[PDB]
């Protein structure tokens, strides 16, 4: 009853019950069931998409909100990618050239040829 | 000391059948091989 | 190569520790906030976790020390100047570290307690088979980097035979390049925060124990895996469970 | 002196390590292999390729300078 | 292990509840003697006093159950019910 | 204030006082330092 | 478990665990000290490389 | 006496014979046994990587052909050289070491032979996929420590959240 | 909505449990909780007399929205319990008979 | 510590603390089986096992890669980069 795809569903059904789902996870656990773990009793009516609010389902959490757990997981990557994107231009330079080998850069040592010198060759 | 429950003997039928038959397809192989080293071809050919 | 190495020992270390601090509790709870001052009780236990931690924050002279701080700088030593970016990450990385070794060695030895009498009375020692390998682990924990560090972090070492492209090839340039700033503030900030993180809570519980509305929601962001276990189990499972169901 | 390209392969140095003082390098990995890599041996002719590396630095912190000092 | 027996419990009980402050006696607590009416507990009082059970054997009570205890023979029993305790 | 001053007491007291809580926090360091002025004595 | 709400006993370790405990910590701030005293310049960072 | 024969095989043996004999062992037995193998391991490990030291000539076993069709040519090839024993160290050592501890760790439990020989087929996988000389063994290795972790982590069966 | 009734007094108990829990949960230090507790208990004290139900309802209405505001991600719940670590581990197994289902094999 | 369980329930591991009276013969056998199997492998494995290097001398390096440059000749081979 309470989400869309249950909705969807309203027509598909003719003199079946229209349950509310309740995920079984939030089911408090102290109350008595015919089966403890499942959180069932016996002869309970089943919603139509039952396999989505059932305990084996995917777990469901209720701290924040689905949105609002959205908002933090694209902030958290944003400020966290942007702070170090722009971190990135206030870079102090370095003080050693970077390091030279003899023979051109050892281009024959990296396989390399006389007419392919570019590809295969370090900075000389 | 943890307690003891009962005795089984170690050789079951499963592992009598399994061993004895990989067993004696090893050593087949091995006489065949043994065999094509000796008459020139393998005693399965 | 090396840092996996010597991870690997102190990291199953720690696990060892924590798997003997959790079964002398009756409870068996592995929540640290129910463990209170265990340090008269478990000392032993105490020494292989605090190895395994000082080992971990790389204190100077010990395993962790000979990987994680040459890591730490071959990022400033790296050619590629945006490199440095991620100096300071993987340095803020660092003291965050030292920051929960700390929170888990004081909550575990150093509070006041916070279990019942009755599991005080009966927390004790683990067996032998518990504890060797725990010993065994802490003199690895300790000597295993200094003895090995030659072999994979040596000047000129042929052992791991890997063809480096000489271009990219800096494990001198940082070695050399490198300044005393930059080579002491990952140990001595390390030092720093652990022993601040212990004065604070022994002495103001407060600032860790405030209330404040928005700093309690970033801390609940934080505690439930950064929210992102949220997000995968609602907008990918459950959205393709869904889809299926379609 | 500047190692042969001969000897340089016959002693199989690595293609990075491959620089103006390889030639410290080889008794340095020669030592290396007599002994396990054991951290306490070789000293002497691991600080000789040290300080070949120091003089090699140098060089090249002096050629950034140049570098700077046109600009 | 560890095993708990009955007189254990109400051991722990009964010193659990001498140390309450806002009891009215420490020798008037019997077996049988009702918080709300002999010791005199306040309406949140022996909610505290629940609180302090659960805390000290390790457990936790619904809000059915904690409020269907009244008198300290029901505690003990019900401390005793549970396996683990 | 507290009317359960009694029952927290025990968390204060001997085995749980700061100089008792924060005793063999560093096992062997004492050993240690007359280990290491040992040896800069005998290193010379 | 005799006493309850009341100050607790000193806790009964064995004598192996305790002999452990020393000979671990010995060797952990021995080891250190020796480290640093044989580093000392490399680790906290001097003769700087660079020409003067 | 081949090290590299011994160091793929006696993990595989600590990990198959609890399963085949365990009703009839018992785990007291199944313990000790499967420790002990990774002890032996362990330490001809240790020999193997002492001479790789001094001798860096890594060794190769070539063993049956996997696959030989069109241009596609694998083979069950092992060698373990200066990457690979590094890897071995750090395996043999940490399953040799929680394969003690759970000796003590795990004497309560009722199924201690699945646990152990669990313990050990993770070895041994782990041993496969850094001893394999191309990435098919290396992928063999790679989801049968997947396996593995599936019936490890869900090792308490009948726990919801384990599985 | 009753000012003094037996409803009422399972409700104000109950959210007073909560509190508590909360309080706990919330702060590391024993001390510190202890202070915490004791303030909660001094809040819960100034406004037990409420007589007139709008006075009341907004009351309990408001400290629903505190507590909601003050709900911690991960209580702590012992082992052997629903949230709990141990929770069905090494369930004994019922005891049973074997049913047949077939005359010719077991 | 412990609880009672079905004995019918027969498994392969052995089911619940499973220990079984004559486990010491049992192992000897089982001790027995394990070094036998050992054994007998490390010693059919040895004939396939080499070393990395020295395997081949240079001589049939050299003339390979030779015999490579031939072939690259016979045909329009240019090298990579060449261009
Ligand atoms: C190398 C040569 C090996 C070749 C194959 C050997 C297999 C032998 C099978 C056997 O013994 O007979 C039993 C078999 C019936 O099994 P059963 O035992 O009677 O089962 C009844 C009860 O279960 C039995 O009683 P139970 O209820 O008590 O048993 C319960 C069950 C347990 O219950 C379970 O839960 C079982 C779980 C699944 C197990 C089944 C999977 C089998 C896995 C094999 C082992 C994996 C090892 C890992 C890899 C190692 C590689 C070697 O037990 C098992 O079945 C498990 C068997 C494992 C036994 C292992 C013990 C071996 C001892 C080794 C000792 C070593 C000696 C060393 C000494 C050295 C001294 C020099 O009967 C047959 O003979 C079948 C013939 C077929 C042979 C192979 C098929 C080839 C042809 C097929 C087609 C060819 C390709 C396809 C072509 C397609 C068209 C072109
Ligand atoms: C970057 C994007 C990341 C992609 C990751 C791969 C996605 C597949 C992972 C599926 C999965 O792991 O679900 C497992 C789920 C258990 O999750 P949970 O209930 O929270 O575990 C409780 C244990 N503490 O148990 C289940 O819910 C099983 C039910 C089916 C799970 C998959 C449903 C299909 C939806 C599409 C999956 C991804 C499709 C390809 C991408
Ligand atoms: C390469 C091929 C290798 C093939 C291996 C041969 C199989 C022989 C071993 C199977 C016997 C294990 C077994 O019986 O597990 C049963 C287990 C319950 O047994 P137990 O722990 O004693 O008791 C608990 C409740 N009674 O019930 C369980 O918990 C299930 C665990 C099954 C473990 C099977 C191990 C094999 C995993 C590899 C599968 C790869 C498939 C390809
Ligand atoms: C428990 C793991 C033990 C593995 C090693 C121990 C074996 C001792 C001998 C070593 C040689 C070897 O393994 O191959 C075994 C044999 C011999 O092949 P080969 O020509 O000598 O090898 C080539 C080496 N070259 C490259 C140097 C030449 O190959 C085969 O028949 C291939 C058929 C596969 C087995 C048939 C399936 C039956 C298994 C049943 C599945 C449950």
């Amino acid at each position: 009853i309470r989400a869309s795809f249950d909705k969807a569903e309203e027509p598909m059904l003719g003199d079946y019950p229209d349950i509310d789902p309740f995920p079984a996870q939030l089911k408090n656990p102290y109350k008595k069931y015919d089966d403890q773990q499942d959180r069932r009793n016996l002869e309970e009516p089943l919603s139509v998409n039952d396999d989505l609010y059932d305990m084996w389902s995917p777990d469901r959490f209720t701290h924040f909100k689905n949105q609002d757990a959205l908002k933090y997981f694209i902030g958290f990557l944003t400020i966290f990618f942007g702070a170090s994107y722009v971190a990135t231009y206030f870079v102090p330079e370095k003080a050693a050239i970077p390091r030279e080998f003899p023979y051109e850069g050892l281009w024959k040592e990296s396989g390399g040829t006389e007419k392919s010198k570019a590809f295969f060759g370090q900075r000389s | 000391g943890p307690e003891l429950t009962p005795a089984v003997p170690f050789f079951q039928p499963y592992v009598l059948k399994w061993a004895g038959v990989s067993l004696g397809l090893v050593a087949f192989y091995q006489f065949n091989s043994s065999y094509e080293a000796k008459n020139g071809h393998t005693w399965v050919e | 190569l090396f840092h996996l190495l010597g991870h690997a020992f102190f990291k199953a270390l720690l696990f060892m520790s924590a798997g003997s601090i959790i079964h002398s509790i009756l409870n068996e709870s592995q929540d640290i906030r129910t463990y209170g001052g265990l340090l008269s009780y478990l000392p032993y236990t105490y020494i292989c976790i605090t190895i395994a931690s000082l080992s971990l924050m790389a204190m100077p002279g010990l395993t962790g020390y000979y990987t994680k701080d040459i890591i730490i700088e071959s990022t400033y030593g790296s050619y590629s100047i945006s490199n440095y970016v991620v100096y300071w990450i993987a340095y803020l990385s660092a003291v965050l570290t030292c920051v929960y070794s700390m929170k888990i060695l004081y909550l575990t030895f150093y509070s006041n307690p916070n279990n019942n009498t009755i599991t005080y009375y009966n927390a004790h020692e683990s067996n032998i088979y518990i504890t060797l390998p725990m010993f065994i682990l802490a003199i690895f924990a300790m000597f295993a980097g200094w003895i090995l560090k030659d072999i994979y972090l040596g000047v000129g070492t042929d052992f791991v035979g890997t063809h480096i492209l000489p271009n990219n090839f800096s494990y001198f340039d940082t070695e050399f390049s490198i300044t005393q700033f930059y080579k002491l503030l990952p140990l001595i900030s390390a030092i720093l925060v652990s022993i601040l993180i212990v004065v604070l809570n022994e002495f103001f519980a407060i600032v860790f124990n405030l209330n404040n509305k928005y700093i309690n929601t970033v801390y609940s962001i934080f505690n439930q895996k950064l929210v992102s276990d949220q997000i995968l189990n609602h907008f990918i499972i459950f959205k393709g469970l869904v889809t299926s169901g379609n | 002196p500047l190692l042969s390209q001969e000897d340089m392969k016959k002693h199989k140095i690595l293609l990075a390590y491959r620089d103006r003082c390889a030639a410290l390098l080889v008794p340095l990995n020669e030592c290396r292999k007599k002994n396990y890599y054991m951290p306490w041996a070789c000293g002497h002719e691991r600080h000789e390729y040290e300080m070949c590396e120091v003089a090699d630095f140098q060089r090249r912190v002096k050629a950034m300078d140049k570098l700077k000092a046109e600009k | 292990a560890h095993v708990l027996t009955k007189d254990m419990i109400q051991e722990r009980i009964v010193a659990l509840l001498e140390s309450f402050d806002k009891v009215n006696d420490a020798k008037n607590i019997t077996a049988t003697a009702n918080l709300t009416s002999d010791l005199g507990l306040d309406s949140l009082d022996v909610v505290e006093v629940v609180m302090a059970i659960e805390e000290e054997f390790g457990l936790e009570i619904p809000d059915h159950d904690a409020d269907e205890i009244k008198t300290v023979q029901q505690a003990i029993d019900y401390v005793s019910a549970q396996p683990a305790a | 204030k507290d009317p359960w001053a009694r029952r927290e007491a025990w968390r204060y007291q001997t085995n749980f006082t700061r100089a008792n809580r924060f005793k063999g926090a560093a096992p062997g360091f004492g050993i240690a330092v007359v280990a290491f002025g040992a040896y800069l004595a005998a290193e010379k | 478990n005799y006493k309850w709400n009341g100050p607790l006993p000193r806790p009964h370790v064995s004598a192996g665990h305790r002999i452990a405990t020393k000979f671990l910590g010995a060797t952990m701030f021995f080891w250190m000290f020796l480290r640093i005293k044989e580093e000392y310049p490399a680790m906290l960072g001097l003769h700087n490389f660079y020409p003067p | 006496y081949n090290a590299i024969s011994l160091i793929i095989i006696l993990p595989c043996i600590s990990w198959l014979f609890p399963l085949f004999f365990g009703r009839q062992l018992g785990y007291v037995f199944v313990t000790r046994m499967t420790s002990t193998l990774i002890i032996i391991t362990t330490l001809i490990t240790y020999y193997y990587f002492y001479q790789l030291l001094g001798n860096n000539n890594p060794i190769n076993l070539e063993l049956f052909n996997y696959l030989n069709i069109d241009y596609l040519d694998i083979n069950y090839n092992f060698e373990i050289d200066a990457l690979t024993i590094t890897m071995l160290l750090a395996i043999t050592t940490i399953s040799s070491m929680v394969h003690i501890y759970s000796i003590g760790y795990m004497e309560t439990d009722p199924h201690q032979v699945r646990f152990f020989s669990l313990l050990s087929m993770f070895t041994f996988w782990m041993i496969i996929l850094v001893t394999g000389s191309n990435y098919f063994v290396l992928f063999v290795g790679w989801e049968f420590i997947g396996v593995t972790s599936y019936l490890l982590i869900s090792f308490w069966v009948t726990r919801l959240q384990a599985m | 909505p009753v000012p003094f009734s037996a409803a009422n007094k399972k409700l104000v108990t109950s959210m007073y449990r909560q509190s508590l829990k909360l309080a706990r949960n919330w702060i590391s230090n024993r001390q510190l909780f202890r202070q915490k507790a004791v303030e909660i208990r001094h809040k819960f004290d100034q406004n037990a007399q409420i007589s007139n139900p709008r006075l009341l309802a907004r009351t309990l209405d408001e400290t629903r929205a505190h507590l909601y505001e003050f709900r911690h991600p991960d209580p702590i719940v012992p082992p052997s319990f629903p949230g709990g670590t141990k929770y069905e581990r090494n369930v004994p197994p019922r005891m049973e008979k074997i049913m047949q289902h077939n005359l010719y094999e077991p | 510590g412990r609880y009672p369980f079905p004995k019918d329930v027969i498994s392969m591991t052995g089911g619940w603390w499973a220990n079984p009276s004559n486990w010491k013969l049992n192992g000897l056998f089982a001790t027995g089986i394990a070094v036998g199997l050992a054994l007998w492998v490390s010693t059919a494995t040895l004939p396939y096992t080499r070393r990395r290097e020295g395997i081949t001398s240079e001589s049939d390096i050299s003339k390979w890669n030779a015999a490579a440059g031939v072939w690259r000749e016979r045909h329009g081979k240019i090298s990579t980069g060449e261009a």
